[PDB]
């Protein structure tokens, strides 16, 4: 009855945007990241990776109520560093990772037998 | 009445390896536990599956129209 | 029979039951166009600019405080202090 | 900017009390015979067995968010082993000429006992401790 | 080669037990999670019932067809329905089957998931196709029938994927641990008199040096190794069901990028 | 027992002592008697403890008693409220029952009691002898519609012109 | 409800993502809180799960009937002779992280029955609607659409809190409410007003 | 459906408690919850 | 009774509930259907037009909408019909019913209502799904699980009703129950139970958590707190960060059994500035326990800012103890193996001590004890006996469990469960009893018909060996049973009386409440207490405090209180007060202080006049304990250099404050007089605490701290008062039949028939009994 | 060594509701009460001619199974025949605090 439509755990709605970027007054230099529908799978994974940059000074994330499908994620960096960049590479240096094991998974399945 | 295909908890096939087990039993005469083994079931959740469910429907079956 | 603003005896404070049915009742006016004695610091829920009338003590109402035996003593929003 | 006090101790006993993690240790020193010590530690980021030669110091430097590493390359007050920062809560007066601090760093509690930290142990948060060999 | 690397152990057509090495926990995880919710598969999500006469009714059975897994290897290039033009779905984004049933048989008919059959245009692609493992070749019992009952439907399948319902999803179970040994002491065993006895040894302990009491405690130890096992239903061969798991969450972490972008 | 008293150096200190438990009732006499102290002496029954030593000290038994119902089951109550209580049902004279027998008889309008027990029987018995309601009774007022002068009602609010004046 | 007047209600799905699991790959489909026990005292819910978690891998459907000679040790025994902890706990990893589950769960089968008394069977909400002849209140049910109650104890509280207005709201303009006439001189409704 | 057929009523001296005569005859735990609880028996 | 005093009304809702750690105390998840149900009528202002003309362009069926306009002609338009539906002009004066929307305060309840708080007033939060969701901890007001329950809600409509709800009603408001003088909500189980492991000496948590825990601390002032351990490894003490969330200020000072500022067993609890320095967090630091955490941060930060507390909090705990996984099963049930036969034989020992008195009875060798039977007093010490074992039988099993064991570790928490139940599970059962009589002979002298005649042994009577472990033995069953039904009678007895007698006292007392004069009247103006409660002051701002003066020999006494200026070793010493060489000797200031101590002398008699007992710990209004340990690290007030309070700073000052610690204003003697009174047990706290060698020698005030300790002690009691419009009767009563409800059950009649007994002034009690001393 | 009769069994002091109940002999003597009285508000399997009934009001479970704990008692109720719920795969612990 209530029930949200099973589909709104990954497909955006009318007007809004996988991310939106809000200036965290808290702290100097900082973010606060929403990622709309997307989850832990996304978010862990983004906080990890980000959590390398030497240059990052602070990173976490957090789902705000299992209800809906959606978190923060806040960075922090070194001045002279905006931490959207931060981000970026946080990421590719994720695809790339993921390059490799595309790849390295194949290889030693070519080379099976069954 | 009719057995589940997929495992709830798990998720793996199951629907079809009714008459496969029901036959290790009447004919293969053999024993539970390890009937299932044979059938690939190894973990409970997908295991506790077959094991339980009641075929009702061979009841239902025998009505009329 | 009434009571001199002198020879008062009720307490100098604003009483819960006082403030919280000013605060309404003064919304109430508030969100029927009834004038307001502040500046909106952009404000716009009655109940919340009367909040901010009863903190610049500028609400002209004046709470009757009734007696067991039936005298009454006035206290004004001005005048009744506003701890809480 | 320095430095408030400095000793080497030995430790007459070590504690596990149901903490799988954490020992309390009492250790006399090796100077004054008025110098004693209680102190919770961590025995399993720095063993430590009954009877050994531990170099305390204190100190508040080298309170704005602390940051992760980078310092790969710079100042490291560190030469040590184990380095907690807590805040001291009392100052009792064990009787006669005797003053004792009671230390805290989030649940590792502490005891300092002596004299002559008249105008050494501040009464700030502030208060690193450290520990070598 | 350049970083994460992997060594496929045991191997079959349904399991691909393997080592992961060289990873993050977090992306250990992160994959795992979208092998198991998001691989794009197809199933049947639309039944139109015209004449049935079983004891399972209409709904019921309508569960199940959706459950009934079915090919989805070149599933990616099938558009999703919302996505194709179509008014509604049409050989371009959907597969369609059909299904009758009669109870000639003086003794109970079975109605087996081969017994669909493909109406709609494949376009030449291994797709929409009831997969089979039953041993004589007519897998998934999906319900009986008497004297004269009939059972005349019509599916519609469609792509969708475990968040949308798990009926899509291919996953079906997968293994996952680390450190057999606890070296890093993520856990702190329960016991009666002995942790060591008490709680049994994993096959997976062999792979990696055991203890070596004396040693202090490793703090700058952190999570390289993995023993997983991808298992699978069939929509999708054991490979993809990991290939494209690496894949669709590598897409992810670009529509983020991609997203960074138009901003 | 267990009595605490007054060392003679300051300290309070366990002086235990021997005391008598009845299993009968008849205070008007037993403390008549010679070697016990008719100053501490004490019975659960109040009723008693009043028609004897006096209203005033029944209140404090008849709350003593209450307390100790409370507290047998070691929840806890601010004094207060069993006081209020206590004393509800003790001003009026001697020991007014919580009953249809007791407190629903007194000089309360008829509205009020007539949301209790006796109902009907009170209403007829009230345009009987022609009784009068204040409609000051928190009932009445409920049973009108009206804003009771509870709280939020123990007053009056008011638009003093004058201060809406020098507002502007 | 399990077989224990375990009686309880779903406050949450979630999904194996989400689900923590077990190596093996297993993962629950109920997740009753622990506190649920200690007070309950009923340690045969308990012990079902054991049984149940033996008599699932063996296939043999396991006795609990009243007053036997069967054991707690003695199907530890079983369940050990099957490579899982012979108490039932297993290691389990948290799913959003996929790290270890500092502690252990008591994990395994467990008979539970679905009881009827659903939720949209219950959700009732109104705001006035069919009012009753006699009274003009507010009807009764939530199959008529009726209203729900504010009785006597509901408003011994409303005195209490002293809210003087919201008590005679509840009171009057979200339910009865009616414009009498009076004489000034016999206080009775007897007037005829022509209000034209 | 059973357990309704095998019930027993008892109108309006300590009834309500369990008996030791009620053993063997009567079930022990088997019974409503307040009102009228021990009136209501199962065999 | 049904229609007038009660009523069926419009604009409520009701569905299950469910609990829901993501939201804030003062919350409530309506669900959308609802909200879209139930509306509001608002009417029509410049200050909204816009955003109302939105809802009403949206409609009655997307949610944030309306559904029914209304003009001043007094006419319906429903937005569901209407062939205007999306055209419509608002107009200033109009109203529009439209959906209750996030914010809109509404009363919420749990029947049986029983309390102020079976009805508190919640943020509205349209939720999905159907069920009302509520936060934890307002749960035990409402008393309720969501095992399936039901709950009401109700929607205001005057802008002036909702002011009632919000300022009143409103669940942070009714934090602190004065039903009881403490607070009256807390932490329960995974929060409580979590909360106690996530503290620990022994829990040390990791950077990349910590970052997560502090994030999720919505108030967190992005500080990155420095880690307590840096040596190798930079880690954080669970300690550490659940103390993000207690607020600066905050003060906290314990000690439980074995304390002592170094707590081995990490017993006591200490919290300075809002951060934990020591000590365990369980049940009675965080739970709705006397001088708990919440107690204070409630009477000292803000009603607001302590119903945020329980939101960070959880959040943190929760959060954690979500990774740190926790449960329980049979293996916590079952005790070493020794342990076990260890106990076999104690309750074994026990039958033979048993049976020695039996046969020691059955040769008529037993002292008939004065007023019992000579088998009334064979019984009193059998069952005395086996039950000596039962406990004992326990207290084995309840140390040989291990402090890993989840049953104990929740039962430490204090989340849930007792001993007792340890006991019964594991160890040994007990004899199972009605009426306080073990089981009866019912079958002809004899338990059951598996029983030979006249066997008075405690395996017949109804002993329960085996534990539930074990599992009982058909006998064992049977009798357990017969037992434990006596149980489900009575509590279905004592649930339908207590309902008439709660009653009752309200209807008694409704009429009764605190006028303007400060006086306790009812409907006809009959005074009834002269000043509510005896003192006039709201029980909410109360607190066990400690009357010093009181206990303690005349000889201490002299040591802590008296100051003689006239003498080399009763003078304070210089290293205290500024003009301390300067005053040894003066004569005149030897009579404040000498007045000063004939009159703390005078308070203690009276008090040991009053409180015979000698009990010193009495509820009062103004915490002053805590009311300076601000006032200290408020200053820095360093223990080492002197004060600079003049002797006549301090005795004369305490003096002018006592004088402004109004509760009755009178302008006559009559009345005047009364307060003195009033005030008068006060007081005597309050120069115990300000006693000049106090002042100077324990807590070394200045005169900053001084003066602001007493400005503060002179307001924060002006705030204890009692507001005249307390509807104090109601109160009163309820306070009393509530608990009369959680009363589920040394041989005298005692609990609820007895609280029925005395209500109905009955002549003829079970037990009439007497003390003479 | 008197012994008149003996019991064929002492699980049949039980009644229906009771004899479901796995390991009775292991629950606080109330527990079993209740669960006496829940086994009625859940749902199973009536009869195997519903199919066919016309009664106001009837719940069916979908997948019904035979409990894994049983009671020897139960083959004359007729139980693995008619169930009236699932063995789930439970799991006791704390979570997400749902
Ligand atoms: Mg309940
Ligand atoms: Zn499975
Ligand atoms: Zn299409």
């Amino acid at each position: 009855m209530n029930a949200p439509d099973r589909f709104e755990l990954f497909l955006l709605g009318e007007g809004e945007s996988k991310l939106k970027i809000d200036p965290d007054t808290k702290a100097p230099n900082a973010v606060v990241i929403t990622f709309e529908k997307e989850d832990h799978t996304l978010g862990n994974l983004i906080r990890a990776e980000l959590l390398n940059d030497r240059k990052v000074l602070f990173a976490a994330y957090k789902v705000e109520h299992p209800f809906f499908a959606r978190f923060k994620l806040r960075i922090q960096t070194t001045e002279g560093y905006d931490p959207k960049d931060a981000l970026k590479n946080a990421c590719n240096s994720i695809i790339n990772k993921l390059g490799a094991l595309k790849t390295n998974f194949e290889t030693e399945w070519n080379l099976q037998t069954l | 009445m009719i057995v589940p295909v997929r495992c709830f908890s798990c998720g793996k096939v199951v629907g079809d390896k009714w008459e496969s087990y029901l036959n290790l039993l009447q004919e293969d005469e053999l024993d539970e536990g390890t009937a299932l083994s044979r059938l690939g079931l190894k973990r409970y959740c997908c295991r506790r599956m077959i094991l339980t469910h009641v075929d009702l429907i061979e009841k239902f079956l025998r009505y009329n129209p | 029979k009434a009571i001199p603003k002198d020879q008062r005896a009720t307490t100098p404070y604003m009483t819960k039951y006082e403030r919280a049915r000013i605060l309404g009742t003064r919304a109430l006016q508030i969100s029927m166009n009834a004038p307001v004695f502040v500046d909106l610091e952009g404000e716009t829920d009655p109940l919340r600019i009367a909040m901010k009338e009863l903190a610049e003590k500028k609400i002209p109402l004046v709470i009757r405080r009734y007696l067991p035996d039936g005298s009454f003593e006035d206290w004004s929003v001005e005048e009744l202090i506003v701890d809480l | 900017s320095n430095t408030l006090f400095d000793d080497i101790f030995q430790v007459s006993e070590v504690d596990p009390g149901r903490y799988n993690k954490v020992c309390r240790i009492e250790a006399a020193s090796t100077t004054q015979d008025q110098c004693k010590l209680t102190l919770d530690i961590n025995v399993e980021l720095f063993p430590v067995a009954a009877q050994d030669s531990l170099t305390v110091t204190i100190a508040s430097s080298l309170t704005r968010s602390w940051r992760p590493p980078q310092a790969g390359d710079r100042s490291l007050a560190d030469d040590y082993d184990y380095v907690m920062y807590g805040t001291a809560y009392k100052f009792e007066e064990v009787s006669k000429d005797l003053i004792a601090v009671y230390y805290s760093f989030g649940g590792l509690l502490m005891r300092l006992e002596g004299n002559y930290r008249n105008l050494n142990n501040l009464k700030q948060e502030n208060a690193y401790l450290l520990i070598r060999r | 080669e350049e970083g994460p690397q992997v060594k496929i152990r045991e191997a079959s057509k349904d399991n691909v037990d393997f080592i992961l090495s060289n990873v993050d926990l977090a992306m250990a995880n992160s994959l795992r999670r979208v092998m198991i919710a998001e691989i794009p598969t197809l199933a049947i999500d639309s039944v139109e019932v015209e004449t049935n006469t079983t004891v399972l009714a209409d709904e019921f059975i309508a569960h199940r067809l959706g459950l009934i897994p079915l090919q989805s290897m070149d599933i990616e290039q099938l558009e999703y329905s919302r996505d194709c033009f179509c008014e509604d779905h049409c050989d371009k984004c959907s597969v369609v089957l059909t299904l009758q049933a009669f109870g000639e048989s003086e003794s109970t008919t079975n109605v087996y998931s081969k017994d669909l059959v493909i109406v709609s245009n494949l376009m030449g692609r291994n797709i929409g196709h009831p997969i089979i493992q039953d041993k004589e070749g007519n897998g998934v019992l999906i319900c009986k029938l008497r004297k004269g009952q009939e059972l005349k439907l019509t599916c519609v399948a469609k792509k969708g994927i475990a968040k949308e319902h798990a009926k899509w999803g291919p996953a079906a179970a997968i293994e996952f641990e680390y450190d057999p040994w606890n070296k890093l002491k993520h856990t702190d065993y329960w016991y009666e008199q002995d942790s060591a006895k008490e709680w049994p040894q994993s096959k997976n302990c062999e792979y990696e040096d055991p203890p070596n009491e004396g040693d202090p405690f490793d703090y700058k130890a952190q999570a390289d190794t993995f023993y997983m096992n991808v298992e699978s239903v069939g929509s999708i061969p054991v490979d993809q069901v990991v290939v494209r798991g690496i894949d669709t969450l590598q897409k992810k972490v670009a529509s983020i990028l991609l997203a960074l972008t138009q901003m | 027992y267990d009595r605490k008293v007054p060392s003679p150096t300051g300290e309070y200190v366990k002086e235990p002592e021997w005391v008598l438990e009845t299993d009968g009732v008849n205070l008007s006499e037993v403390m008549t008697v010679p070697g016990i102290d008719p100053t501490r002496i004490y019975t659960n029954s109040f009723i008693d403890i009043m028609e004897v030593l006096g209203i005033e000290a029944g209140r404090a038994a008849l709350y003593k008693e209450v307390y100790n119902v409370i507290a047998s089951d070691g929840s806890y109550v601010n004094y207060r409220h069993m006081a209020l209580l206590v004393d509800v049902m003790t001003t009026q004279g001697g020991l007014t029952s919580v009953t249809r027998h007791g407190f629903n008889r007194s000089n309360t309008g008829a509205l009020m009691r007539c949301s209790f027990e006796e109902t009907v029987e009170i209403l007829f018995e009230a345009g009987a002898s022609a009784e009068l309601d204040d409609c000051r009774g928190v009932s009445e007022n409920v049973i009108l519609g009206q804003m009771a002068p509870i709280g939020t009602g123990a007053f009056d609010v008011m638009i003093d012109e004058e201060s809406l004046v020098k507002y502007m | 409800a399990s077989r224990h007047g375990q009686k309880g209600t779903i406050g949450i799905t979630y999904r194996r993502e989400d689900m923590p699991f077990t190596a093996e790959g297993i993962v629950p489909d109920l997740i009753i809180n622990p506190h649920a026990i200690p007070s309950r005292m009923t340690v045969a819910h308990l012990i079902e799960c054991l049984l149940s978690k033996v008599a699932a891998l063996s296939g043999n459907e396991g006795d609990a009937s009243p007053f036997t000679d069967i054991t707690v040790e003695g199907i530890s025994k079983l369940l050990r002779e099957h490579g899982y902890q012979s108490r039932g706990f297993e290691v389990m990893y948290n799913g959003h992280t996929g790290k270890k589950l500092m502690a252990q769960i008591f994990f395994g089968p467990t008979y539970y029955q679905r009881l009827r008394h659903m939720v949209d069977d219950k959700i009732h909400a109104r705001a006035r609607g069919p009012m009753q002849v006699l009274t003009r209140q507010p009807v009764e049910g939530r199959s008529r659409d009726g209203g729900l109650r504010f009785g006597e104890m509901e408003r011994d509280c409303m005195i209490a809190h002293g809210a003087a207005s919201f008590l005679k709201e509840r009171l009057m303009e979200a339910s009865d409410a009616f414009r009498v006439h009076i004489c000034g001189i016999c206080g009775l409704m007897t007037v005829i007003a022509k209000l034209n | 459906t059973l357990s309704h057929l095998r019930r027993t009523n008892t109108p309006i001296a300590k009834p309500r408690q369990l008996h030791n005569t009620h053993w063997g005859l009567v079930c022990p735990a088997e019974t409503p919850e307040g009102q009228a609880c021990g009136l209501v028996k199962n065999l | 009774r049904g229609n007038l005093m009660g009523k069926r009304v419009d604009f409520s809702a009701r569905t299950v509930i469910s609990g829901d750690p993501n939201l804030e105390l003062d919350q409530v998840g309506v669900p959308k259907s609802i909200a879209k149900t139930l509306t509001y009528p608002e009417v029509v202002t410049p200050y909204n037009i816009d955003r109302l003309t939105q809802l009403v362009r949206n409609g009655p069926n997307e949610h944030p909408g309306a559904k029914y306009v209304i003009r001043d002609s007094g006419d319906r338009i429903d937005l569901r019909y209407s062939k205007r539906a999306g055209d419509i002009q608002l107009q200033y004066g109009w109203k529009v019913e439209r959906h209750i929307m996030d914010n809109d305060p509404v009363l919420f309840n749990r029947q049986p209502s029983l309390h102020k708080m079976s009805m508190m007033a919640h943020r509205v939060k349209v939720i999905p799904y159907s069920t009302f969701r509520l936060n934890l901890s307002v749960t035990s007001p409402y008393n309720a699980d969501f095992d399936g329950d039901e709950m009401n809600l109700h929607v205001p409509q005057s802008e002036e009703t909702r002011a009632e709800l919000s300022q009143l009603c409103a669940v942070p408001l009714q934090i602190v129950s004065p039903q009881s003088n403490k607070p009256c909500m807390g932490i329960v189980q995974d929060t409580l139970c979590g909360i106690r492991k996530l503290t620990l000496r022994d829990t040390f948590i990791e950077l990349d958590q910590v970052l997560n825990m502090l994030y999720w601390v919505p108030d967190w002032d992005g500080v990155i707190p420095t880690p307590a351990i840096i040596k190798p490894k930079p880690l954080w003490s669970g300690k550490q960060i659940l103390s993000v969330a207690i607020p600066n200020g905050i003060h906290l000072q314990r000690f439980d059994e074995g304390t002592t500022l170094l707590s081995p067993k990490d017993n006591g609890m200490l919290i300075i500035d809002g951060q934990i320095i020591f000590g365990v967090v369980e049940k009675k630091t965080v739970g709705s326990s006397n001088g708990g955490l919440i107690h204070v941060v409630t009477r000292e930060k803000g009603p607001q800012v302590c119903a945020k507390l329980f939101g960070n909090i959880q959040k943190v705990v929760n959060f954690w103890l979500l990774h740190n996984g926790f449960s329980t099963g049979i293996g916590d049930t079952i005790a070493d193996g020794p342990t076990m036969r260890e106990i076999t034989e104690t309750i074994a020992e026990a039958k033979k001590k048993v049976l020695d008195v039996t046969k020691e009875a059955q040769a008529n060798l037993l002292t008939a004890k004065h007023g019992m039977t000579l088998r009334e007093s064979f019984e009193d010490n059998v069952v005395r006996f086996l039950n000596e074992a039962r406990d004992k039988a326990g207290r084995l099993a309840e140390v040989n469990l291990k402090d890993l064991n989840n049953v104990k570790q929740m039962v430490m928490a204090g989340s849930k469960g007792s001993f007792i139940n340890i006991a019964q599970m594991s160890a040994c059962v007990g004899q199972q009893s009605v009426e306080g009589k073990r089981i009866a002979f019912g079958f002809v002298d004899r338990t059951l018909p598996h029983f030979s005649k006249d066997d008075y042994s405690p395996e017949s009577k109804g002993f329960v060996e085996n534990s539930y472990l074990r599992g009982l033995t058909p006998q064992e069953f049977f009798f357990h049973a017969m037992g434990g039904r006596e149980g489900l009678i009575d509590t279905a007895v004592k649930t339908a009386e207590t309902g008439y007698i709660q009653r009752r006292l309200v209807k008694a007392l409704e009429d009764i409440m605190v006028h303007y004069d400060n006086t306790t009247r009812n409907s006809l103006g009959n005074v009834i207490q002269f000043i509510y409660g005896e003192d006039g002051m709201d029980a909410a701002h109360i607190e066990k405090q400690s009357l010093d003066t009181i206990g303690g020999s005349d000889a201490a006494f002299e040591k802590r209180y008296r100051v003689d200026l006239l003498n080399t070793d009763h003078t304070l010493d210089p290293s205290l007060l500024e003009s301390g060489s300067e005053i040894l000797g003066d004569l005149k200031l030897q009579v404040l202080l000498d007045e000063e101590y004939k009159q703390l002398v005078k308070d203690r008699k009276f008090l040991r006049e009053v409180f015979v007992d000698g009990e010193a710990n009495w509820p009062l209004p103004v915490n002053i304990r805590r009311i300076i340990q601000n006032a200290q690290q408020t200053f820095h007030i360093d223990h080492t250099k002197p004060s600079d309070l003049t002797i006549k700073d301090i005795v004369l000052g305490v003096k002018d404050l006592q004088e402004n610690l109004l509760v009755l204003r009178g302008k006559n003697e009559i009345i005047q007089n009364a307060q003195r009174d009033a005030v008068t047990l006060f007081c005597c706290l309050l120069r115990s605490r300000l006693a000049t060698r106090r002042v100077l020698q324990e807590y070394r005030l200045t005169k900053q701290a001084f003066d602001w300790v007493l400005s503060n002690i002179e307001a924060q009691f002006l705030r204890s008062v009692v507001h005249p419009g307390e509807m104090v009767g109601v109160l009163a009563a309820q306070s009393i039949g509530e608990p009369a409800t959680q009363m589920t059950l040394k041989k005298v009649t005692s609990g609820v028939p007895r609280l029925k007994e005395i209500l109905n002034v009955a002549k003829n009690m079970k037990t009439p009994s007497l003390t003479v001393y | 060594t008197t012994f008149t009769h003996c019991e064929i069994h002492p699980s049949m002091i039980l009644g229906v509701a009771a004899s479901i109940i796995p390991f009775p002999d292991h629950n606080q003597s109330p527990r079993n009460t209740y669960q006496s009285a829940m086994g009625k508000q859940a749902m199973g399997v009536f009869l195997t001619n519903y199919n066919v009934r016309m009664d106001t009001m009837a719940n069916i479970l979908y997948y019904p199974q035979k409990p894994l704990g049983t009671t020897r008692a139960m083959e004359y109720l007729k139980f693995r025949e008619l169930p009236a719920g699932q063995n789930a795969i439970v799991a006791i612990a704390c979570y997400s605090g749902y």
